[PDB]
């Protein structure tokens, strides 16, 4: 089989599993509440979701480990709540990719982010079988 | 004699050696020890008899902090293993640990980046990274070999590296693999939408040459370079990280020659003090181990030493080879990279021993998917994101992942051609 | 096996290299001699037993030139002994000799400036050459350092040299070091008359530092500097001999920590690698053994490695260690320094064993005349041009070195106080 | 004329936790800030480069973060890039790489810093286009007693 | 005669050349070559008479290694031909090859991408490139200039070209047409999808004008420079191939003023001696014969020379005026462009002689075609293209080129406009 580079675009961790559930959601917010960080959402639209090298226009000198989209939109106790969140976000921005992030409180850096959500409208992604063809 | 003060109590700002010694038959421990240790003299403090072996002990050595030049490896090396190794009142001798006081620690860069800075640059997070060794070894042209580079990187694999051997040869200029390897990376990213690199090889003959390749990768906006620090040499290295950390580029680094210095038990340095060596020097990633059938090589040894060169605060702990408790004053860690074969029904294992904060390798090339490259590539991530799932839903890996590798392959069809 | 071809003949443009190989039992030697050698593929092409040690083998290996990149060093140690002393099938492995055919060795500068420019430069002809070592070791000021420089080269003594770990330290900074010591040097060329110089050490934590220091001896007139190879590496050690070659000054090698990976006989790589390594880098001088008591270690594998890094043409001896004919096509010579305790009455030995194309080095820091620091150089100088006339007048040294040290203190006061 | 900005107070906010907070997750709190109207956003007083945050991770994050909040908004944003640095040759290097970011405004601290380092960076800047953002750190030391010590005016005025 | 030494046996690392001389009367061949020939001293090893001239002999003169500096085609032709063709004892005297030890050629870069490199940047595979030169030769704008450049380049054509003698002059500075050249080869990229380049022209009265002119063209973007290095001069061509190695820029080479050398059969310097010079010094396509008619020259000699100037390993052969085995030891091959006029119906017969690894130069700026420039380019390309698809279906081109071309005609109107 070939792996397909049409419409094959990824979300870094847990991209290349089957979409998860609501219990594997839930699961994977209680395993970052368990260890002591926060989650929060981040959502984006097909038009600011995938890196890009728009703005590497203005610089000068080097573009080395300079990127855009990394940065999404900011949308915290349990995994019930954020699941919760999620739907809300869902209704909200339907056409928007939804990411859970983790923050460590002690040590003030990013220590999670995996895509929970992928817009139907948008078909810029393949599926778990359509990935090879 | 004057060289051996066991009533001497360690200053917090004295670098301590921990060296393992079997003298000559006659020798007594004591006049062992004063000879290595022999205001600005170095003192054997300590002397412990090892239990299981004849005639051998452990020589704890304290250095005063000014005998040393701020920020220097070198310095460091010539000072404590110059000329000791040679001594014929020694039978075998083996540099086992050191103890890096934070006062000099400070007069040091460090890595680059380190790996909290390389996950936030990288955007990845909550698993280890995937990198493979772009195979034949040599004989390759730099057109086939971003094509390599590309078809890997489409997969789902983080990162490609460099042959270690491969600098510039007839059969491929670095600049011509530069130029293919960064259109390649470019391709993969646009293609996958994820952010992806190859460990490029910058170790030159001079460090003017060097430069000049982490120079040519600073210009096409790729993101990693590569170096081996062993053969290239601590001056060159320093240089290099020293670059790196100016211009933002990550640094992956290579331990070639490391085994005709740390592989016999009772003479030579062991990979503990490189590692530390490294760490001080600079580097954003250290191979420091091999996955032949299994990780090779003792656990605690292991996770000793990825400890020591990952946290910032290990304590003194025997049983896993630390000899002394090191602080290391908030200086970058350094992500090591266990490389080798790493079969799909043994990411589990790997997963569990190291978590998230280390880079697999498939140094064997892979190839060994009857599809392809890129699905090849992708049965692995498949495997290391189960992997991590599993692991971050409360399983216990070392006992299920023969299960969860089954689950996972139930399915992805490229896991299924992986998996037989 | 594709790797072991015992009917292959080596071309003239392979690189060959002799491992000292012991498997591990159960291990053919063929086998293990196929898995050293894995169109760019290295081969096994012969394999003789040791006549001596059990389960030993010689293991001859041929690789293409196209696989190594011109005028490296760094790459050349990467390809040969990058990841095999790590081998489970090997119990021990040795790397004994290397043939650097003639179309790779024109592709390195070699050393600056070689034996016979060295002579000329300095004008000093039919005599071996005097060091010594500023002692004590570390803890001098600048100034203190000068002085003693200034005494021992004033007595007659041709060299002086820095500690190998005196780089740049809070008790002496390394300007300070090198105008104290350029003053030392113009005075004690002002009132003997002849060129003296000082091995300045330029071993620094990167390479821009150490080109700057560099540049500094440059910018003083001083006629050399020097460098710990072993420990900056080899990039470094290129990168410092091209600057030197460039702007026309000489290089002193130091070979720290050697011993980690020359001294045992079953693992590592024997020094006459690391010296003809040196020698493609670049150095005029490379302190090649030491005198402790009388000149250590087998005297032909001495002799033998001291032809290797002399000669333009070394033939295949078995003897003295030669495993392989090396053609060096004019690649300028490295002078051997030969250090530690050279006494007064040992002089006529090392003379005999060594010629005039060496430098005597007395590491020691002397002081054992009981006048001064300026009367003991004088009295090795004396001692050393007695021996020489001695042996150009048709004098067997071996046997009449006592006769001629005699003859030469009946003479000289200052040799009257050091022969006692 | 510069931002574009007319008949209206400036708008500006301090990242707040001050210290610990990594490149990344500052980034994040000033894009955060900025998207919502904010004109400027600047570093703390005593970020300049610390273990925690290297400072060209900081500038190269803020120049997304700034970026991202200018195409969000349609309005040219800015955030204060502190260049306090211990030597001038440092300083001038990070207002060299806030040029070479295209990003609009750096930050010093005469008071600290000097005057003869803070006339260097205003002719940098000068030469090269970027504004110049000032605090007054220490100045209570000097400005604070009506008795002794030098009135905030002259500070001003110097 | 010291100097002729029929007995002797030319080592690995000699350079030898062979010598087609007449001597005067009543000189005897061994005196004439002994006299050409003269540790360092070249010596004359072997006499052989030419059969079918009288009084003709080929010298083969030995010349020791040591003789020459390293990397300079300069030196190399100072020390053979710098004062040899001015001897009163030869009538005539013509150098015909040179054997280049891989000692010596290892010294140098050699051309800075070579074929296959040339090949996978440009992305053009399994045919014969094709070039136009610009026409008029002199007079046209820089804008003007463009246009023409631009309406070759869309037709089909892979390449175009300054004329020789279009450096910088009133009617046109080089910085204007560097522009407007860039425009129009963007323009064609744009509209044709295929990648497109013009030569350059480089050269210039100053080494540092030309090294400009190359920084403006690599500042451009644009792929590939030229220069006329038997009138710019060795030195030059070198400064020039460095550079282009370093930055990334393709080099083509035009032979202008080598029929004032290489023209008459007696005296002078036979062309595969310079084409051999080049590929040492530097080119990635080195003009090498012109079409007048039909290939000029004899076959055999072209074959020898291109043959010389592509592959790795050319064996002597006398009938190919190969007097010497040349072992290239991977050194980058230099593609020969064939120029003149190329007619359509004569593209078979070129075909057939260079194959693939050749660029076939319309220099008589075509213009033919009734209908314009651009369908004129594309009747050539879809000949070429018809020829190598007629060879690769096993078709036997000397044979079958009218019905081939007859063929493709067929389909192509603008070819019917062009085979009328």
């Amino acid at each position: 089989q070939v792996w397909t580079p049409l419409n094959n675009k990824f979300f870094e961790t847990f991209s290349y599993l089957p979409p998860m559930t609501d219990a594997e959601i839930s699961r994977q917010v209680d395993y970052i509440v368990s260890n002591g960080w926060t989650p929060c959402l981040e959502f984006a639209g097909a038009e600011s979701a995938y890196t890009s090298n728009e703005n590497c226009v203005r610089m000068q000198n080097t573009t080395c480990l300079y990127y855009d989209n990394r940065y999404w939109t900011m949308w915290c106790t349990d995994g019930g709540q954020v699941l919760r969140e999620v739907q809300a976000c869902r209704r909200a921005f339907p056409d928007a990719y939804i990411r859970v992030v983790g923050f460590d409180p002690v040590r003030q850096v990013q220590v999670s982010g995996f895509l929970v959500n992928r817009p139907a409208s948008v078909r810029d992604y393949q599926g778990p079988s359509t990935r090879s063809v | 004699l004057t060289y051996y003060t066991p009533d001497y109590q360690p200053k917090d700002t004295d670098i301590l050696a921990a060296f393992r010694m079997t003298p000559q038959p006659g020798v007594p421990p004591e006049e062992a020890g004063a000879a290595v240790a022999a205001r600005y003299k170095g003192r054997c403090y300590d002397i412990e008899p090892v239990p299981g072996e004849e005639n051998q002990y452990i020589a704890y050595i304290a250095y005063p902090l000014d005998l040393f030049e701020e920020g220097s490896v070198t310095n460091l090396f010539t000072s404590i293993v110059g000329n000791v190794f040679g001594f014929k009142a020694l039978r075998a001798l083996r540099l086992e640990d050191l103890r890096i006081p934070p006062a000099y620690v400070k007069t040091f860069q460090g890595p680059p980046h380190g790996i909290q800075v390389e996950r936030d640059k990288l955007n990845k997070y909550g698993r280890g990274l995937l990198g493979c060794t772009i195979k034949p070894k040599l004989g390759l042209s730099a057109k086939n070999y971003g094509r390599a580079v590309y078809e890997c990187l489409r997969g789902g694999l983080d990162f490609t590296k460099d042959d270690e051997n491969v600098n510039s040869q007839p059969f491929m200029r670095w600049r011509d693999r530069f130029l293919f390897v960064a259109e390649a990376i470019y391709k993969s990213q646009a293609e996958t939408g994820e952010i992806k690199g190859h460990y490029l090889n910058a170790t030159a003959a001079t460090a003017e040459e060097m430069l000049k390749r982490a120079e040519c990768a600073k210009d096409l906006g790729v993101p990693i370079i590569m170096h081996d620090y062993l053969t290239g040499g601590f001056t060159a290295n320093t240089s290099l990280a020293h670059y790196c950390r100016d211009n933002g580029l990550l640094l992956h680094i290579h331990r070639a020659m490391h085994a005709v210095i740390d592989r016999q038990r009772n003479h030579g340095i062991h990979f503990r003090v490189l590692a530390k060596a490294l760490r001080l020097s600079g580097g954003d990633h250290l191979h420091s181990g091999t996955v032949v059938g299994k990780l090779e090589g003792e656990r605690e040894v292991t996770l000793g030493f990825v400890d020591l060169m990952r946290d910032d605060y290990i304590e003194k702990d025997r049983s896993r080879g630390i000899y002394f408790t090191q602080d290391w004053v908030s200086l970058p860690g350094t992500m090591p990279v266990a490389s080798g074969g790493i079969h799909v029904w043994h990411m589990p294992a790997l997963v569990e021993i190291f978590g998230d904060d280390a880079c697999l390798q498939f140094g064997g090339g892979t190839l060994g998917h009857p599809w392809g490259n890129a699905p090849g590539a992708a049965a692995n991530r498949v495997a290391l994101e189960a992997c991590t799932q599993a692991r971050n839903e409360g399983r216990d890996l070392a006992r299920e992942g023969g299960d969860v590798i089954r689950a996972a392959c139930k399915w992805s069809p490229e896991l299924a051609a992986a998996c037989e």
